[PDB]
């Protein structure tokens, strides 16, 4: 539910990170306004 | 059966020095200039109040 | 030196000199352990089991 | 001037290691809008008539 | 070697004394004003704050007409109303810390007092000696 | 309680008064002269930096024989060269600052001046005590 | 501009000279006492150190009386056991240096009766002028 001037400017984003134990990891996802994040160059 | 060490979840340590003594010594606490230090050699002072000695 | 003639009134509980060698201590003891080592990569599953012997 | 930001965001909690905590931006509630600032438009005229005298 | 030490006139362990008798004991007090990253910081910082104490009070005695003086007399009169007494009482009977209790109230305008004494009396001594 | 304040003299408010008028507020500035691991350092240089200049000062004083004194008179003549003016314009008219900027250029001079003098007056008066 | 140059008394440069001949440039170095996260604090502690020695040295020479003058007579006695000699071939012939040298020895003692010849004094003159 955004609105037409809201469009892309936030970005689901989810990813992997360490936990309180480093040998184990967590797949994590959180938001991202679309001027804090890059793209890298389908996925 | 998985254990994890208690502290995980709060902080994580820091491994004292092997060379360090953990031994107390004594200490002496000295008043710099322009102040003194008072000791009352009352031996039946009881921590508070006034004292003569 | 003995001050002969002389009442003090001395209180332990509002001493200002117990706080701050509490403080002193607590921020030396902090100091001492700056250097030594982190140990953060102590925080990984454990397989453990118990000590027969 | 009123600056406002209406999305109702929420804080989430992740544990990167020992007492390392990360805040990210969780799922919002409700509807999505763009933060704005308002201000009077009387004022504002006023106020850079007497800026250009 | 038959006995001998020190006997030293020391601290202020002459302080249960007498006014007058305290007196004697001034200097060395006087004297023992200046006795002498993160620890060395706050006893520096300790050093220099009984270096101003001092050094505020050597001011303060110059400014009263006083400096390198233990004792100076002033043209200020005493007036009875802060405590009347008398003299033979005074420096016979009570001590320095039961007359510093008892006149603690009234301390900044005697400063103020010997301030403007002392300044009226620079003014006349220097018109006094342009005169001649 | 009938309206009464403090009506002190303070800072150097009176600045832009007399020359006269202004040396009646010496003292009050000279005792302010001394008012009072990445911050605290610097304030304490600050304060350290205050009490070089103010004991420097009263060096600078003591060397010339004037020590403990607001207003001291010197032996040095006042040469014409510097400004000659007259007396009654001076500490009439002129204020503190205005004869600041004005002798700015021959400070020096004159303290060097003092300095001899100062000396010569000492090993004179010495040796005239030593005479009697 | 015809050769001039500064030919200033600067520091102890006369110390090789007489007793009497260095007398002369004793203020140039007592002026020059006071010349002026981990570097920095010890710079300051190094300034500190100094100005706390320069103060200690002006508050001893108070205490025996002889504050704001650099040449203080004394009612001491100069007792002969220290060094005899005579006047003529210490002001003339031996330096500072040696005379330091020679009376190191009995400093303290020297100090104590200054003190208290210099309070006896005090005491002495605040009675008189008391008594008229
Ligand atoms: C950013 O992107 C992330 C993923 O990268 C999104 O997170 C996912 O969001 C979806 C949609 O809400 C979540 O799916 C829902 O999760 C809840 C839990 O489901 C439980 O039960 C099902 C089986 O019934 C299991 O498979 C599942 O693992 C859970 O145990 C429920 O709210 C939902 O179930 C209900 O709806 C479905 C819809 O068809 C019905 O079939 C069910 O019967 C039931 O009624 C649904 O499963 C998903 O779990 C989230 N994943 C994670 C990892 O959190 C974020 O939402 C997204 N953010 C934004 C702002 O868009
Ligand atoms: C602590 O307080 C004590 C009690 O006041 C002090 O004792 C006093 O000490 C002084 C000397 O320092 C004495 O003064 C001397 O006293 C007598 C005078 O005679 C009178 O006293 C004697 C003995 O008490 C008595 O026999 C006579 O009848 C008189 O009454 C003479 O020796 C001298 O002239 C001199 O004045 C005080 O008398 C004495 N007071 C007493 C004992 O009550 C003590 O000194 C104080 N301590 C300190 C460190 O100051
Ligand atoms: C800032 O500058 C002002 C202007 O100079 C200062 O005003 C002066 O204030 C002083 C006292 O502080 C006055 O001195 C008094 O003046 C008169 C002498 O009579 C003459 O002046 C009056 C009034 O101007 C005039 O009616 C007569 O005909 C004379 O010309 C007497 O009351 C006293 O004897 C005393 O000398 C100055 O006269 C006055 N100057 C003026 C008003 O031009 C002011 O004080 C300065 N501020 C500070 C803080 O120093
Ligand atoms: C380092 O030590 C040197 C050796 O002692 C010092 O030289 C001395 O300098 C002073 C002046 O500063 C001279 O005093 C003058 O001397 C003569 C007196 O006549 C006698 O000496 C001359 C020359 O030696 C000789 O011809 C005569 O017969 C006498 O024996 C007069 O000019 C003055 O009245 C005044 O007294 C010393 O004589 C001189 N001593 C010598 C050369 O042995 C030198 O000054 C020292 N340096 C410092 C920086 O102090
Ligand atoms: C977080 O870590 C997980 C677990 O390692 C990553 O998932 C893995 O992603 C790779 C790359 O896409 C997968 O490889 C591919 O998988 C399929 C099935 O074989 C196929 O497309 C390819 O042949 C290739 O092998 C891998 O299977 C997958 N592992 C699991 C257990 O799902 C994940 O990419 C990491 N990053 C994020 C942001 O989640
Ligand atoms: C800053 O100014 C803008 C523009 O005036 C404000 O947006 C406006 O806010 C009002 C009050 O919430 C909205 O009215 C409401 O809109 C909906 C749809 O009708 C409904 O909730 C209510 O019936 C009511 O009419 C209005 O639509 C909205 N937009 C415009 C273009 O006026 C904004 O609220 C101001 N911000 C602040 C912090 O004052
Ligand atoms: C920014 O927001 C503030 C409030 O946070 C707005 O001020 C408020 O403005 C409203 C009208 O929009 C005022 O209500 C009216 O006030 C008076 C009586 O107080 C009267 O005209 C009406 O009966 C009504 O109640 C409200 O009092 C006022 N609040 C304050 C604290 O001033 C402000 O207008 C907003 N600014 C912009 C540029 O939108
Ligand atoms: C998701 O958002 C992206 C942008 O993050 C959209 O891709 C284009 O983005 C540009 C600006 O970078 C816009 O001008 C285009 O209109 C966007 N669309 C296309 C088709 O090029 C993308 O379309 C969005 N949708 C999806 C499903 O990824
Ligand atoms: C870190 O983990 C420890 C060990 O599990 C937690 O201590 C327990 O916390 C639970 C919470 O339900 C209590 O019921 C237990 O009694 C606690 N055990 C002990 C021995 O105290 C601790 O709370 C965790 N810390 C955080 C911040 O989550
Ligand atoms: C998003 O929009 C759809 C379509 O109007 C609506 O059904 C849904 O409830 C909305 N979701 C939220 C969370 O408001
Ligand atoms: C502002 O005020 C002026 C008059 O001062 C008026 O002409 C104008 O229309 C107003 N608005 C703007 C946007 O300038
Ligand atoms: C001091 O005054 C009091 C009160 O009048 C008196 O009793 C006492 O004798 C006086 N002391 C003297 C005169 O030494
Ligand atoms: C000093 O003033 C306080 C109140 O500020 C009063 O209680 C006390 O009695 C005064 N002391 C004297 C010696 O007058
Ligand atoms: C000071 O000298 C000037 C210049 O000669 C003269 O005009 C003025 O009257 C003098 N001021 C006096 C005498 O007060
Ligand atoms: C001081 O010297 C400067 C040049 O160094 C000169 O410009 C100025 O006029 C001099 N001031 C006085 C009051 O002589
Ligand atoms: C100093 O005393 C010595 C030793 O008696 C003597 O030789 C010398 O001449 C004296 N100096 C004088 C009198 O100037
Ligand atoms: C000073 O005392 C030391 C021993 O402490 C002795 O060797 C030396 O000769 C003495 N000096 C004098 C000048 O008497």
């Amino acid at each position: 539910n955004i609105t037409d001037d809201m469009r892309g400017e936030l970005k689901n984003c989810s990813f992997n990170m360490t936990t309180e134990l480093r040998d184990k990891k967590q797949k994590v996802y959180s938001l991202f306004y679309r001027l804090d994040v890059v793209q890298i160059n389908s996925n | 059966k998985e254990y994890r060490l208690i502290n995980c979840n709060t902080s994580a340590c820091t491994q004292a020095c092997p060379k360090v003594s953990f031994e107390p010594i004594p200490i002496h606490y000295c008043a710099p200039a322009g102040f003194a230090i008072l000791k009352c050699k009352d031996k039946k002072f009881n921590g508070t109040g006034p004292c003569p000695s | 030196i003995h001050l002969e003639n002389v009442t003090e009134e001395f209180n332990m509980w509002k001493n200002n000199m117990v706080e701050q060698m509490h403080t002193d201590i607590i921020s030396l003891w902090d100091q001492s352990l700056k250097p030594c080592v982190k140990l953060t990569p102590l925080c990984v599953t454990l397989q453990c089991t118990n000590v027969t012997n | 001037i009123n600056c406002t930001r209406p999305n109702n965001n929420t804080r989430k909690s992740i544990r990167i290691g020992p007492g390392q905590a990360f805040y990210a931006t969780g799922d919002i509630i409700g509807d999505i809008r763009q933060a704005h600032c308002n201000v009077s438009k009387a004022t504002w005229n006023e106020t850079l008539g007497k800026v250009v005298k | 070697a038959v006995g001998i030490g020190a006997v030293f006139l020391g601290f202020l362990g002459a302080a249960g004394s007498t006014m007058g008798a305290a007196s004697m004991t001034l200097t060395v007090q006087a004297r023992n004003l200046l006795s002498g990253t993160v620890w060395g910081i706050k006893q520096l910082q300790a050093r220099v704050l009984a270096v101003e104490r001092y050094l505020r009070d050597q001011q303060l005695l110059g400014i009263w007409g006083c400096s390198g003086k233990l004792i100076c007399c002033t043209n200020v009169p005493w007036n009875s109303s802060w405590s009347n007494r008398n003299l033979s009482e005074i420096w016979d009977n009570m001590t320095w810390l039961q007359w510093d209790k008892e006149i603690s109230n009234y301390t900044q305008i005697i400063y103020g007092l010997l301030e403007e004494s002392q300044n009226q009396q620079e003014k006349n001594e220097q018109d006094l000696l342009a005169l001649d």
